[PDB]
């Protein structure tokens, strides 16, 4: 048996929405459902527990009910923060007993005030490039929604390679953080006069330059 | 202190053995007729549980995916207060954050305490530890690049964790090459730069790693 959960779910801060969780007889039927909020990339948190129980320290705004063989998590009131996935369970009685996990729901709260990237450009380190390599290294956080794309320039012209990217992550103040890096040898970076990380977020774009420097 | 947390390897290679080991304390009033699970839960997708073991009974169970029911085995230590979980014939398609979770008895159940999670990589490449690079700097920024390292993962502190505002460490890029690299960097009054020392500390527990980097003014700063 499986539990089945929505893929995805949104609303707009202070609306009120559900997520629904279908099972069976032998799981939800019979048994007590709980729901876990998860921020990807950290462990989940028990939410709701015994179909209608909040745990201790969880925001009055969470409710869970169950009737037959589907279970509702409700949020009376949407904040920034409810970004998250969140998982229903339940035991199952049936073959020689197990748990079973529904497959999450990615909540999005849309309409959120934008926040813009705050972006940090660095040069290959001398020790880097004492080692034969040069690594440009932007950094891009403090954003919402999470998606940003990087364009990188040496002097005006688009770099055609040797870019890797992250995807977004979220941050734990709810905003979304990744990195681009560019990789050179040191000859290719000493062959123009400065190069360029620009950060489009939601149609903006936005620009940090660094430039080789030679000691001899 | 209330705790519940795994350990073990981060690495182990396809067709051997997995052990984990969850350790616990701190709430040993509320133990009677306990359970604790294993869950797990690949990159990017579900929670998946894989076994159930009885504190105080002597009852256990596994979940019946045909892929795993044969290869997974749950037990207790109750001198210790662990639960050790040991997965066989691991494969690349195994490799997840583990989590142990603990069903306390009040037919109401439910995972109310986690773990932190331990992440595991099924692969049969070797460990690399990193090579770390400093990135020099009303604010600057500075930081350090930590190259080239696998398995995941890696963590970083600065000034041996007392310093803590303004951090961020990013989340590692994964190369073609099949090794990561990852940066963290602190956000600091510029005036400080010349009465406060920055020294990230890196910690690669895979390759039993550890590094610390002084990041210093730019060279050739013109």
């Amino acid at each position: 048996p499986v539990l089945t959960q929505p893929p995805s779910a949104s609303g707009t801060p202070g609306q009120r929405v559900t997520i629904s969780c279908s099972g069976s007889s032998s799981n939800i039927g019979s048994n007590t459902v709980s729901w876990y909020q998860q921020v990807p990339g950290t462990a989940p948190k028990l939410l709701i527990y015994g179909n209608n129980e909040r745990p201790s320290g969880v925001p009055d705004r969470f409710s869970g009910s169950k009737s037959a063989t589907s279970a509702s998590l409700a949020i009376s009131g949407l904040q920034s923060e409810d970004e998250a996935d969140y998982y229903c369970a339940a035991w199952d009685d049936s073959l020689n007993g197990f748990w079973v996990f529904g497959g999450g729901t990615k909540l999005t709260v849309l309409g959120q005030p934008k926040a813009a990237p705050s972006v940090t450009l660095f040069p290959p380190s001398s020790e880097e490039l004492q080692a034969n390599k040069a690594t440009l290294v932007c950094l891009i956080s403090d954003f919402y929604p999470g998606a940003v794309t990087v364009a990188w320039k040496a002097d005006s012209s688009p770099v055609k390679a040797g870019v890797e990217t992250t995807t977004p992550s979220k941050q734990s103040n709810n905003k979304y953080a990744a990195s681009s890096y560019l990789s050179l040898t040191p000859e290719q970076w000493k062959s123009h006069k400065s190069y360029s990380c620009q950060v489009t977020h939601e149609g903006s774009t936005v620009e940090k330059t660094v430039a080789p420097t030679e000691c001899s | 202190q209330v705790n519940l947390r795994e350990s073990g390897p981060a690495l182990v290679k396809p067709t051997q053995t997995l052990t984990l080991t969850c350790s616990f304390s701190g709430f040993s009033l509320s133990t009677s007729g306990m359970s604790v699970s294993w869950i797990r839960q690949p990159p990017g997708k579900a929670l998946e549980w894989l076994a159930l073991i009885d504190w105080d009974d002597d009852t256990y169970y596994i979940t019946y995916s045909s892929s795993l029911k044969t290869r997974l085995t749950i037990s207790k230590d109750t001198s210790k207060s662990q639960v050790v979980l040991t997965m066989t014939n691991m494969d690349p398609v195994d490799t997840a954050t583990y989590y142990c979770a603990r069903t306390l008895r009040v037919y109401v159940r439910d995972f109310d305490l986690w773990g932190r999670g331990t992440l595991v990589t099924v692969s049969s490449a070797s460990t690399k530890g990193p090579s770390v690079f400093p990135l020099a700097p009303g604010t600057a920024a500075l930081g350090c690049l930590v190259k080239d390292y696998f398995p995941e993962p890696v963590t970083v502190s600065w000034n041996s964790g007392a310093l803590t505002s303004g951090v961020h460490t990013f989340p590692a890029v994964l190369q073609s090459s099949g090794l990561y690299s990852l940066s963290s960097v602190v956000t600091v009054p510029s005036s400080s730069l010349g009465t406060q020392t920055y020294i990230c500390n890196v910690n690669h527990k895979p390759s039993n790693t550890k590094v610390d980097k002084r990041v210093e003014p730019k060279s050739c700063d013109k």
